[PDB]
RNA sequence: AAAGCUCCUUCGACGAGUCGAGUAGUUUGGGAAUGCUGCUCAAAAUGGGAGGUAAAUUUCUUCUAAAGCUAAAUACCGGCC
RNA sequence: UUGACCUCGGAUCAGGUAGGAGGACCCGCUGAACUUAAGCAUAUCAAUAAGCGGAGGAAAAGAAACCAACAGGGAUUGCCCUAGUAACGGCGAGUGAAGCGGCAACAGCUCAAAUUUGAAAGCUGGCUUCGGCCCGCGUUGUAAUUUGGAGAGGAUGCUU
């Protein structure tokens, strides 16, 4: 960690103290991913298939109109980082497929 | 400024059972000292310090010591509540300084435990011996561990000749600079960029 | 139609080990 | 019946003092439970598998 | 009292911006002005070196033990050097501290 | 084991397995009854997270409530006071579907306790829910310290009171600062807010 | 037979018509930052929520929702003393 | 033909349970107008009265998807202060919290998501000579173990 200037205003303000490396805690490990739940996903998602709105998306990447599938999955999703990260994980699969066929 | 326009009447509290109350928790302080005995009426508290830039320069006591600090000073987590210390999992050590006041303070704590064995007849080899469990003992954690020092000495006598040269340039243009430096991190930071990238390009 | 005492104080096997290895103790501190 | 027969029976030989290693051998028998087959599965450990309908 | 009201008497004859969520800790700093200064040195001690039976020690005086964050400068300070620690001050103050010899330490 | 698959499987409501058992399943349960006792839970990974065990005095019952907003029972639907600026088709039950769905459940069988419901199916009429609950009465019940806390009469009619999860949610028992006027009782909070306080010595 | 402590290559499952978004009503000091409910859409895996001004990019800090229990200090124009 | 599952039924079958009263206080739902704003559809009265459902000796809440921005605090509740403050408000009458801080009192935990798989180790009920034996529930999962503060696997030598 950086070390303090011992000053009241500017960067890295504040009292001087000898600053600790913690052990991470456990709670924070939520997010990552367990081979178990990689595993069940990816089976599920071989079972299951896509969702209309998902077939849409990927029709739309698969023509190449990024910016329309960008914001018609905005339009689903709600948000703009969900609808990015819907696109990635769509374009994702496209290149699995792909790389299959 | 009368907040009088609602039915105000139907919820007036008065309190003429103040000293009523006051004996009633004596009474229950009592009943409890007297179910606790010889143990102390209350846990042993870490000392902490209290958050925001206002109240930063007094310390008080906090919620339970730490597990770092429990194993820190040895002493196991399950057998921490049950000798008189509260444990709380939710405070970290972030600085050296507090973590060693209150290591400190649980190994005096520690040291001036007697701990009675469980079967009179079996003491074991953690467990006080009956020649050293006689000693005068206390009652009120939060008075014999309580918190000494809360505020920084307000007054030190240095020699003159170990008065400080201070700050460069004196301490209100220090501060006037920090403040400066501070607006001015992105501007700056944006320039260079912008300077590297020009020189990148005609190099 | 209150719970009888056996079933009220029936207690987890965890909890058990718990209270057979860390009990409550009796101590005192010195002055 | 037969498992109570025989905890019977390798109970007297433990009263007599033999082991239970000399008693009894390992069990061979279809394993079921769906959680059970479904771990069994996962770790390859299945030889054959039967759905039901 | 009712016995005292004049009603006994008369019986018988009737800008700029909004801050949303403000948070005052952050705007808490309380200023002391130099004539005070010495004030917050104890009494004895004070006085031993006002007279000046003290010529080889200078005072420290933290702001923040005794509550104050700011030290302005209204008024005048014998001279006597004095070290002065606090997290604000003013170029007055720091300029009649200086001629009194001490120095003003910056604090957080 | 299986039960992470079904609940990977639940999250995927679009896809074409999960729709045809849905719609087969709406059909059924249409042509049964408002309420009705369901003999295993239909979705059993969530009837499993949210408490039930295959345990006898645990027990399902399948419900239907009809969706969409609240209607004031005023005659010819107006009401006679002040203009509102908007009528009795947009008024809103501050409760869900869900606690309604487990309050008539409890009346049902008001001998049991309702321990926690889920969602199973919804279509254009009704909303379609299967609650769980524990007979407090059950020597199995009774003796399970992980469950008998139900047995205390505390708990009669949790859902009546709104100490079910739909009802913490309705009620907004969350720690923050979006809680503040709810997060300990929004009447209990206007009266200490709205008490005049007068001590011996002011 | 159970149980604690110490160290560690590695593993480390964590709640979905739910979160979130739009809209309408109601509510709030939170009529730019509140909650609740209905309708429509509908998630993810260092992901998600929050960080009281809308948005994109890069960071940081805190926690870990959608399952559950639990005494005390608090209230009391009803009942009994 | 004979039987097994699954689903749905019958019984004055065996054993249980609910209703009503009370409702000062408590948890929800539903919900005014007089009044105050010159009148008045925003507003105020008031998220109140009346109406409905559900508890107890207290209830509720409660062990952070918290507060913060600090040298960081650390479940809930209540008092004092914060504070008539930040903020909201036709044509303005008015409305109005929270963190920190002092105190009273303090107490922590249980599941789902793992295969016991070298042995459903779990449980309701019936009959008993009170030793047990039966009929069943349950593998679409009852015990032991684990809950993020971690834990699982190892290694290690002492303690209970």
């Amino acid at each position: 960690p950086v070390e303090r200037t011992g000053l009241i205003r500017g960067l890295n303000k504040g009292h001087k103290t000898t600053r600790r490396v913690l052990k991470e805690r456990p709670s924070r490990r939520k997010g990552a991913q367990s081979k178990r739940t990689q595993f069940v996903r990816s089976l599920i998602r071989e079972v299951a298939g896509l969702a209309p709105y998902e077939r849409r998306v990927i029709e739309l990447l698969r023509n190449g109109k990024d910016k329309r599938a960008r914001k018609f999955s905005k339009k689903k999703l709600g948000t703009f980082g969900r609808a990015k990260r819907k696109c990635e994980e769509l374009q994702r699969i496209i290149a699995e497929s792909r790389r299959a066929h | 400024n009368n907040h009088f326009r609602k039915h105000w009447q139907r919820r007036v509290r008065c309190h003429f059972d103040q000293p009523g109350k006051k004996v009633t928790r004596r009474l229950a302080r009592r009943a409890k000292a007297a179910a606790l005995a010889p143990r102390p009426v209350d846990k042993l508290r870490p000392i902490v310090r209290c958050p925001t830039v206002k109240y930063n320069r007094r310390t008080r006591l906090g919620r339970g010591f730490t597990l770092e600090e429990l194993k820190a000073a040895g002493i196991p987590r399950l057998l921490a509540p049950t000798i008189g210390i509260a444990v709380d999992h939710r405070r970290k050590n972030l600085s050296e300084e507090s973590l060693a006041a209150n290591v400190q303070r649980l190994k005096d704590y520690k040291a001036r435990l007697i701990l009675f064995p469980r079967k009179s007849n079996k003491p074991k080899k953690a467990d006080t011996p009956k020649d050293q469990q006689t000693a005068e003992t206390t009652t009120s954690l939060r008075t014999s561990f309580g918190v000494e020092q809360p505020l920084a000495p307000g007054f030190t006598e240095i020699s003159k000749s170990e008065i400080p040269a201070g700050i460069e340039g004196g301490a209100y243009r220090a501060l006037r600079k920090a403040r400066s430096d501070a607006r001015l991190v992105g501007v700056r930071e944006k320039r260079a960029k912008e300077k590297a990238e020009a020189e990148a390009n005609k190099k | 139609r209150r719970l009888s005492k056996e079933d009220a104080s029936r207690v987890l096997e965890k909890t058990k080990k718990r209270l057979t290895h860390f009990p409550q103790r009796k101590y005192a501190v010195k002055a | 019946q037969e498992k109570k027969e025989r905890l019977l029976r390798e109970a007297t030989a433990i009263k007599e003092g033999k082991k239970k290693e000399d008693v009894s051998k390992k069990p061979y028998t279809v394993k079921y439970g769906l959680n059970h087959v479904v771990g069994l599965i996962e770790n390859k450990k299945a030889s054959l598998v039967l759905i039901a309908n | 009292p009712t016995r005292f009201s004049k009603t006994r008497k008369h019986r018988g004859h009737v800008v700029g911006m909004r801050h949303f969520h403000l948070l005052r800790n952050h705007y808490w700093r309380p200023s002391i002005n130099i004539d005070k200064l010495w004030s917050l040195v104890p009494s004895d001690v004070r006085e031993q070196y006002l007279s000046g039976q003290k010529k080889d020690t200078a005072p420290v005086i933290d702001l923040l033990s005794h509550g104050y964050a700011k030290l302005l400068g209204k008024g005048r300070l014998p001279e006597i050097p004095v070290v002065v620690r606090a997290r604000y001050v003013s170029a007055e103050a720091e300029r009649k501290v200086k001629e009194a010899g001490g120095v003003v330490e910056l604090v957080a | 084991g299986a039960l992470k698959y079904l609940e990977e499987l639940s999250k995927k409501k679009q896809s074409d397995v999960v729709r045809f058992l849905l719609r087969v399943r709406c059909w059924e349960y249409r042509q049964l009854n408002v309420i009705h006792r369901a003999s295993r839970p239909s979705r059993p990974d969530k009837a499993r997270r949210l408490g039930y065990k295959a345990k006898q005095g645990y027990v399902i019952y399948r419900v239907r409530v009809r969706r969409g907003g609240r209607k004031r029972p005023v005659p010819k639907g107006a009401t006679y006071g002040k203009p509102t600026n908007q009528g009795v088709n947009q008024l809103k039950y501050q409760r869900s579907l869900r606690a309604t769905a487990e309050e008539r459940v409890g009346r049902r069988c008001s001998n049991l306790r309702v321990l926690n419901s889920y969602w199973v199916n919804q279509d254009s009429t009704y909303k379609y829910y299967e609650v769980i609950l524990v007979d407090p009465n059950h020597k199995a019940i009774r003796r399970d310290p992980r469950i008998n806390w139900i047995c205390n009469p505390v708990h009669k009619h949790r859902e009546c009171r709104g100490l079910t999860s739909t009802g913490k949610k309705s009620r907004g028992l969350n720690k923050g600062h979006r809680f503040n006027k709810t997060r300990a009782g929004r009447r209990k909070t206007w009266k200490r807010h709205n008490t005049l306080s007068l001590w011996r010595y002011r």
